[PDB]
């Protein structure tokens, strides 16, 4: 399983919504999506869990994930961007059982322009 | 939700130290064990796979069996404590704790190793006795790279020769030769420092020239 994050860089202007695609090369029901932020420091930081099929935001739910009909590609919104939303993302998944495993997309840029 | 903390994104450690690296997640009175599940990795070598209550020897990576713990004692006031015995150059890089306990989340850590440039050997010999030509050498092996700068008795600098060579005895050590080739008298004392940064360190070895 590899997973792809993309467009690899995107802008919009603030207040305006941005949308990436986590794609995963297959999906089960017991994996944990995780959306994250990266530090300048380069740490990764939780903005939403996917899991039993609900998108759970750590602290803002701006940052929403949609799971697509196909059920292995999902949707990851950041509803309304702010200047502070520009920044270094990606998605993880994990799996729990029989064995732990982290697999990482590679990063995506956002930029979130002045608002017009 | 839930989330992990690291209380230090990066460990800086001395080459044959203990080194234990730490992720907090948050638990209440009592700890469910049942629930629990951390797991540490290192360049998708599995490090901790802890389920249960226990690690699971199974899938650890063989290179870790007798070296790596998790700390079970800290669980209890959430912290992931994993600790590596005998830190050595291959112990540096990117580390993640994955802990899952209620939601999930996961954490990067970088480790430094540093190696101190503190045995330094040294040779002298004699070129030419008649031009009183001497061959002056100092060797050591650290991490990362050092320069060699060479100093007279009086605090001036010479024109030295430096090689840097991988070691053989450990790993990525770096082997740093230098020579200095300079007509000189009996008693006279010359230096030879070792200087590397991450962080700096200026180390020092004294020559000098002896008799007959």
């Amino acid at each position: 399983r590899s997973l792809t994050f993309y467009p690899a860089w995107l802008t919009v202007s603030e207040g305006a919504n941005a949308t990436f695609t986590c794609s995963l090369s297959n999906w089960s029901e017991d994996l944990m999506l995780n959306w994250n932020r990266l530090s300048p420091s380069n740490q990764t930081e939780k903005q939403a869990a996917f899991s039993n099929g609900l998108s759970q935001p750590v602290q803002d739910a701006r940052f929403q994930i949609i799971q697509l009909p196909n059920r292995h590609d999902f949707h990851m919104n950041i509803l309304d961007t702010r200047r502070n939303d520009s920044g270094i993302y990606l998605c993880g998944a994990i799996s729990l059982h029989p064995k732990a495993k982290i697999e990482e997309s590679p990063g995506a840029e956002l930029v979130v322009t002045e608002r017009i | 939700a839930f989330t992990v903390t690291v209380p230090k994104d990066l460990y800086v450690v001395e080459y044959g130290s203990n080194m234990t690296i730490e992720c907090k997640f948050p638990v209440e009175k009592q700890l469910d064990l049942a629930a629990l599940i951390v797991y540490w990795e290192m360049e998708d070598k599995n490090i901790i796979q802890f389920v249960h209550g226990e690690e699971d020897l199974k899938v650890q990576h063989s290179s870790y069996r007798q070296r790596a713990r998790l700390l079970k004692d800290q669980l209890s006031l959430g912290n992931a404590a994993l600790q590596i015995t005998d830190v050595k150059l291959q112990d540096a890089g990117v580390y993640r704790c994955m802990i899952s306990y209620g939601g999930a989340d996961y954490k990067r850590i970088t480790v430094k190793v540093n190696a101190p440039y503190n045995k330094i050997n040294q040779r002298i010999l004699v070129v030419d006795p008649v031009t009183s030509e001497h061959e002056l050498t100092c060797q050591a092996e650290g991490y990362p790279k050092a320069e060699v700068i060479w100093t007279s008795s009086d605090h001036q600098v010479l024109s030295g020769k430096t090689t840097t060579t991988n070691s053989k005895r450990e790993e990525k050590l770096f082997n740093v030769t230098s020579t200095l080739r300079i007509n000189t008298t009996t008693n006279e004392i010359f230096y030879c420092t070792f200087r590397r940064l991450d962080p700096e360190e200026n180390h020092t070895a004294e020559l000098v020239i002896p008799e007959l």
